[PDB]
């Protein structure tokens, strides 16, 4: 049944509109909320996201939060500001500052409970609450700290409920700020203990794709966000559409995650703006993937694709099993049928068919492993650490992050290494 | 003959009185023990949180006394 | 008299109770509203088909049966479909919130919060029978709610109707269409706790199916329509025997008998023909011999497996339509010679034959012809613990590391009763062995 979704920071509250903006198009929601649609095969599954108010209306179940108030008032005068409600936009006064600690401890923590009185508010109307999926990123500072702070706030309250989440990682090429491989090393932290399905949405790749693949020397955030939200649309589309296979958060966790901390996915998106052994070899493709991380270099310990569009499914069938077959040693050969394939008739806006992909790869230490030399590198020699302990924290903390972040490489690797004898 | 024919039957409801009261014991005992983990898991997850709430009660006041 | 309650558990119980329910009620003539022209007593009586079907006093017949799952969405296409008044809303029993294929949900958490109320609407048509012979019990081993809440119900049934009979008909996952990477463990669990509860266990490998609708009736991606109809079919001729009376028909627990030689070895191989499109069917006199024939073929089996590199230890042919005991002995001493067929040494290896004159119907707009005789083999050979040993290495890779363990755990379970499972699967196949073997 329903999923509450949040949005919290800069980015989280940006990437979110655009999701809303996606599939509020593919259900036919307009901007005032009417549903003027063409097919019932868009309302089936609309309470998933949405709440029915009088007048036939649809409004998001969609929870915007941020300490800087500037962020929340360009959404509210977007494309699709007045559809959200009123009250559940829940601005701060004082900003972030991308400092983790004043997002998890200090002024986040001001503000954490008025979020927590919309969510309860649209967790009780709920018939039966799938879970939470909160978007955000982990470079800044509302969106890293308190973002994983509403998390384990949420998590003491909804304890059998899941929560997933859209975290967007750092990099050199797209941000400027220097502090930001602590804040993301902090909030994997959270994120290995507290959610149950993490997509990991990847600057870096992004604007890998932006500038060699779609060729653009000035990637801007907009150019970042359509891979986003094509992706996002992509992930959930089994969960939005009356569909077989994976019709819940939970039943994806089950088959994605085969171990609690190995919950980091590679989310994977084609065509990139057409016959399905096109669109099965591009999916699975390094430059495809919305994390910086060759496939090749590690072994896929579970993975879920998602075709969109009108097509043979015989055909996907055996394309599906031709990459399975013929690139055998990449998947692991303790977890048989590992491989799940969903299919939906309903296209994305503008393309005919697409394919998505969702991939629980061992080669997602690459990333963390980047983003633990950003974070050494500077912790060696204690660089910006006054930002942190001025706010109240202390070296454990981040000795402690360090060492938790190395662990799920090690783990990463110590299945990649596993044998089935 | 009809002693050795009474002791058959009543061995066949002996048989049957048996079969339901062990599946009706491995049962209760089986939903019981059951209770007792998926409680004692939730105990813990929660005893984590708000192990990690005490922590985030010891950076708010450790901020306050340094000045 | 002669009751028979049909429990339908979880999507793939509910979805084939929708084939076979559809299918019985175009073999006796019943309308969609439970109205029969042929049933001239009104409110009642003890005729064959009255084993399956309950009448009130307008003229309804009413199903022996109980729908159940723990998510609405299935059931509710029963509550809109073309058979919605066929069933009395109370039979219809929805949750909320499924077991997301966790056998450990199905059968703990979410099970027990709506197993009372089940067993509420068990008995109420249970008070219904005059006598009442037993329970058939459809589900799927790879679902949370087919594997979890059917353990815990079939438990709860030998608590409540004590030794009382109880059939399964158990769909064996298939990676064709396959729904979860855990289905091998909910598998082996339910099978595990099912095992001293179940009588007797028709097991249906998708795969198989899927194959046939391929092969036979040429579907390039046979969806579960296309699957459940041919099911229906094999159920049908199984269940004909309690629905109809000819002087040939034998009753089901008369084949029980010679199916079920020890208690644990309880799960007969099902074979079935003819499965040929209408296209094919167009002037194809197809004859006793030919049918008879196709049953030792293993393409036409419900579980992949190889009866050749095996012994069988009970052979029954449930012949339908036009045939006659003569062209049945041909067929049979035609086979004998002909076929790799061996028994085992401490086991007579005659052919149990019963035949049942009704034709087979088919649904209209279906994709399987309409054919004017059918036979399904049900056959106790021990080259089944083949589909045991496929489950078993399933579950050993898995298990071995660990993997998805936590999601079991995390709902109440314990690793006790994963490696206690693995251990009556082992002693299983160990039993299949032994049975096999020849003898002192
Ligand atoms: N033959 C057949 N198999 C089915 C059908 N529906 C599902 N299955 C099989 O059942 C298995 C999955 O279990 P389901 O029965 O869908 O799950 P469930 O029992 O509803 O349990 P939850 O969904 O977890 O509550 C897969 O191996 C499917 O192939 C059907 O209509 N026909
Ligand atoms: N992909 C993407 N990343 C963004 C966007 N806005 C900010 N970021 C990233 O988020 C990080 C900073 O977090 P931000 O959300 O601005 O801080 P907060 O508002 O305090 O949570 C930087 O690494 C940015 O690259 C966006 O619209 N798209
Ligand atoms: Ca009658
Ligand atoms: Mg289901």
């Amino acid at each position: 049944r329903e999923i509450v979704h949040i949005q919290a920071g800069q980015c989280g509250n940006q990437i979110g509109a655009k999701f809303w903006e996606v599939i509020s198009d593919e259900h036919g929601i307009d901007p005032t909320g009417s549903y003027h649609g063409d097919s019932d095969l868009q309302l089936e599954r609309i309470n998933v996201y949405y709440n029915e108010a009088t007048g036939n209306k649809y409004v998001p179940r969609a929870i915007l939060v941020d300490l800087e108030p500037g962020t929340m008032d360009s959404v509210r005068s977007g494309p699709f500001g007045q559809i959200f409600r009123p009250d559940n936009f829940v601005f701060g006064q004082s900003g972030a500052g991308n400092n983790w600690a004043k997002g998890h401890y200090t002024e986040g923590a001001e503000l954490v409970d008025s979020v927590l009185d919309v969510v309860r508010k649209e967790s009780e109307s709920c018939d039966c609450l799938q879970g939470f999926q909160l978007t955000h990123s982990l470079g800044g500072g509302t969106g890293s700290g308190m973002g994983t702070l509403l998390i384990s706030k949420i998590r003491e309250e909804y304890p059998d409920r899941i929560m997933n989440t859209f975290s967007v990682m750092p990099s050199p090429k797209v941000s400027d700020t220097v502090v930001e491989p602590y804040n993301a090393t902090l909030s994997v932290h959270q994120l290995v203990e507290n959610t149950d399905e993490t997509y990991c949405i990847d600057n870096e790749a992004l604007y890998d794709i932006c500038f060699r693949t779609l060729k653009l020397t000035t990637p801007t955030y907009g150019d970042l966000n359509h891979l986003v939200s094509a992706t996002m649309s992509g992930v959930t589309t089994c969960l939005r559409f009356p569909g077989q296979l994976n019709a819940d958060l939970r039943k994806l966790a089950v088959n994605m995650v085969p171990f609690p901390r190995l919950h980091f996915f590679m989310p994977g998106f084609a065509p990139l703006t057409l016959t399905v052994p096109e669109l099965t070899q591009q999916m699975f493709d390094s430059k495809n993937m919305m994390a910086a991380c060759d496939p090749r270099h590690g072994r896929y310990l579970t993975v879920a694709a998602i075709f969109r569009g009108r097509m043979s499914m015989k055909e996907v069938d055996e394309q599906m099993l031709n990459v399975q077959n013929k690139n055998s040693s990449y998947f692991v050969e303790w977890i048989p049928n590992n491989v799940k394939t969903a299919v939906c008739d309903i296209p994305p806006r503008g393309l005919k068919m697409s394919a998505t992909f969702i991939g629980n790869s061992t080669a997602i230490q690459e990333l963390f492993k980047r983003i633990s030399e950003q974070f050494t590198a500077m912790f060696r020699r204690k660089a910006f650490l006054h930002w942190y302990t001025g706010e109240g924290m202390d070296e454990m903390e981040f000795t402690e992050a360090e060492s938790n972040m190395n662990d799920l490489v090690s783990e990463y690797q110590q299945y990649q290494d596993a044998t089935a004898d | 003959k009809r002693e050795h024919e009474r002791e058959v039957i009543q061995k066949a409801i002996e048989e049957n009185n048996n079969f339901i009261k062990m599946a009706k014991e491995k049962l209760a005992q089986k939903m019981e023990s059951n209770k007792e983990n998926r409680e004692a898991h939730l105990a813990a997850m929660l005893e984590r949180l708000q192990e990690k709430d005490k922590h985030a009660e010891e950076v708010r006041k450790n901020k306050e006394l340094k000045e | 008299m002669r009751e028979c309650i049909s429990i339908h558990v979880g999507q793939a119980g509910v979805q084939i109770g929708n084939a076979c329910w559809e299918l019985y009620c175009l073999e006796h003539g019943i309308q969609p509203d439970g109205q029969m022209p042929s049933d001239k007593t009104i409110g009642g009586g003890d005729d064959s088909f009255n084993t399956f079907f309950s009448e009130t006093g307008a003229g309804k017949h009413v199903p022996r049966a109980v729908f159940v799952d723990l998510e609405p969405t299935v059931i509710d296409e029963v509550r809109t479909g073309t058979y919605r008044q066929l069933f009395h809303p109370e039979q219809l029993i929805t949750g909320k919130e499924d077991a997301a294929n966790n056998y450990a949900r199905g059968h703990y958490t979410i099970g027990k919060e709506i197993i009372d109320l089940v067993l509420d609407r068990i008995r109420k048509l249970a008070d219904q029978c005059t006598g009442l012979q037993g329970f058939l019990v459809f589900h799927s081993f790879g679902g949370g709610t087919g594997s979890g809440f059917t353990s815990l119900l079939m438990e709860r049934l030998s608590v409540d109707y004590g030794k009382k009979s109880k059939l399964e008909f158990s769909i064996y996952p298939a990676p064709q269409v396959s729904t979860a990477v855990v289905e091998p463990y909910n598998s082996i669990l339910t099978t595990h706790t099912t095992l001293e509860h179940s009588d007797c266990a028709f097991m249906v490998d998708n795969e198989a199916i899927y194959d046939i609708c391929r092969r036979n009736l040429d579907i390039e991606r046979p969806t579960y329509t296309n699957l459940n109809r041919l099911i229906s079919q094999i159920v049908s001729s199984i269940t004909a025997s309690l629905r109809f009376d000819g002087a040939l028909n034998v009753d089901l627990t008369e084949f029980q008998t010679n199916l079920v030689p020890y208690p644990r070895i309880h799960f007969p191989l099902a074979t079935y023909a003819p499965v040929i499109s209408a296209e094919k069917a167009y002037h194809e006199q197809l004859s006793v011999a030919e049918i008879t024939n196709a049953c030792f073929e293993p393409a036409n089996q419900m579980v992949k497996c190889d009866p050749r590199h095996g012994k069988y230890m009970a052979c029954c042919l449930l012949y339908r339509g036009d045939v006659v005991p003569k062209d049945v002995n041909a067929a049979i001493a035609t086979i004998k010679t002909k076929r790799s067929i061996q028994f085992v040494d401490w086991c007579p290896t005659g052919f149990k034959v019963g035949i049942n004159y009704q034709p087979p119907t088919v649904v209209p707009g279906g994709d399987l012809a309409k054919v004017q005789r059918a036979v399904c083999m049900l056959s106790n050979t021990t080259a089944i613990a083949e589909a045991w040993a496929r489950l078993d290495h399933k579950f050993d890779l898995m298990y071995a590391k660990r993997a998805f363990v936590h999601w079991y755990v995390g709902e109440g379970m314990e690793e006790g009763e994963f490696s206690e499972a693995r251990e009556d699967m082992a002693a299983l196949e160990k039993d299949y062995e032994e049975v096999g073997v020849d003898s002192v």
